[PDB]
């Protein structure tokens, strides 16, 4: 019927992502994100659950990647914080928890080369200039 | 003293509470030994006047 790893699209909220070029794709540690249980649960006050108004795909700004470039990061929610409803609702709130789709986009030709490594770190604490 | 939890002035969500009062029970909040005294004693050698 044609169906393929490669062909995906995923779809949130207003938005919606098509790919013809895909390697699949991972669900770190085997976990999808879920709201948060009673039995886990610790502030007792009423959740702000945004939901689609929040929870869709917001597109950042555009790097570029040349023979020189030595590499490039971003910290999650703070890459975040000043996207729509969702930015809002963080700076609103003393807690807040949340989970990511995050996708990478970069096409080129079948006459170019290179690899990039995308990697979803807990925790990056980085080294600093001192 | 007015017996109020969150619910009754809040609205509050549901959480399934794990925490206890087990440290603050009149046994375990003295269940230490303390020290109430210093008794300082000697044993000088047998020509000392005191």
């Amino acid at each position: 019927c044609g169906y393929s790893d490669r062909v995906l699209q995923l779809t949130l909220g207003n938005s919606t992502i098509t790919t013809q070029e895909a390697a699949n794709s991972v669900v770190a540690y085997g976990r999808w994100p879920e709201y948060l249980r009673d039995s886990e649960a610790n502030p007792v006050d009423q959740p702000t659950e945004p939901d689609v108004a929040a929870c869709r795909f917001y597109t950042l700004d555009t790097v570029s990647w040349t023979k020189e470039s030595r590499g490039w990061w971003w910290k999650l929610p703070d890459a975040l914080r000043d996207m729509g409803l969702f930015g809002q609702n963080m700076y609103y709130h003393y807690l807040g928890r949340s989970g990511y789709t995050v996708h990478v986009q970069c096409n080129a030709s079948k006459f170019h080369q290179g690899a990039l490594g995308v990697f979803a770190v807990p925790e990056m604490c980085l080294a600093g200039d001192s | 003293t007015n017996p109020l939890v969150p619910s009754d002035t809040v609205q509050t969500r549901h959480v399934v509470q794990h925490r206890s009062r087990s440290e603050s029970s009149i046994e375990s909040f003295f269940a230490r030994g303390a020290c109430v005294t210093i008794m300082t004693v000697d044993n000088p050698a047998s020509t000392t006047n005191k």
